[PDB]
């Protein structure tokens, strides 16, 4: 997933 | 009077982000969709995929859900991009 990646 | 049930969420992709992937536009989506779930029954669930802002609007069955969804995910990150979520104005279209 793409959640929380800064 | 209006009691509000549909999340208006920004910054979640740019359109060109879908030009050299075809299978990107459906992993957000299914993305979106496992972690809104945990927020309340989703009524309706809608990429605006050529939105320049990157806009997605996730409807819920009662007003507390969409609450808790903004509360959660406004500021949250998202493949790199910072988002936005709010409560639709119940005017805008996109
Ligand atoms: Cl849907
Ligand atoms: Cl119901």
């Amino acid at each position: 997933s793409r959640w929380d990646v800064k | 009077m209006r009691h509000e049930r549909v999340v208006i969420i920004k910054n979640m992709f740019h359109p060109m982000d879908f030009e050299d992937d075809p299978l990107v536009l459906n992993e957000i989506r299914e993305d979106l969709r496992v972690e809104c779930s945990k927020f309340g029954q989703i009524r309706k669930l809608l990429l605006f995929d050529r939105h320049p802002d990157g806009v997605a609007s996730v409807s819920f069955r009662d007003p507390e859900e969409a609450d808790y969804c903004i509360q959660t995910l406004d500021g949250r990150w998202f493949g790199g991009r910072q988002i936005t979520a709010q409560a639709w104005d119940g005017t805008t279209d996109y």
